[PDB]
């Protein structure tokens, strides 16, 4: 549950950097992106993305990393997938 | 412990935000409101002509 975004702010401490951080991480999952870090309890996305980054889970360096990382995930897999799709 | 007017209860919440923070200042300020409330009631305040 959430009513203030307080301790949020203290985490990502601009109140204008983290709107943008939250979208991002609630835009994840909400369209097919991805799955809550924190035990989702009947919250909706924005409010479980603002959960997650006052436990110090979410910020933008966490989720550059966490991209970078699906990135070459893609590559490997797409590597191989054009490798087999040769024979 | 003093007789509470209006400037008081400002300054109370005032204080109270500059030592505690947002959150405890937000529900404190609920806690004024419905309890404020509920002894006006208790009152029966009223004007008469007299």
């Amino acid at each position: 549950a959430r009513v203030t975004v307080q301790d949020a702010v203290e985490k990502i401490g601009n109140r204008f950097d983290l709107v943008l951080v939250a979208a991002r991480r609630a835009r994840q999952m909400q369209v097919g992106g991805k799955d809550p870090l924190v035990p989702e309890e009947n919250d909706k996305t924005t409010v479980i993305a603002l959960r997650e980054i006052e436990e110090g889970l979410i910020n933008n360096q966490i989720l550059d990393v966490r991209e970078r990382q699906e990135q070459q995930e893609q590559e490997a897999a797409e590597l191989q997938a054009v490798t087999a799709i040769a024979e | 412990n003093q007789a509470l007017g209006k400037k008081a209860i400002s300054k109370m919440l005032n204080t109270c935000y500059r030592i505690l923070g947002l959150k405890p200042t937000v529900i404190f300020a609920d806690q004024i409101m419905y309890t404020g409330f509920a002894y006006a009631a208790r009152s029966g305040a009223s004007v008469g002509i007299d």
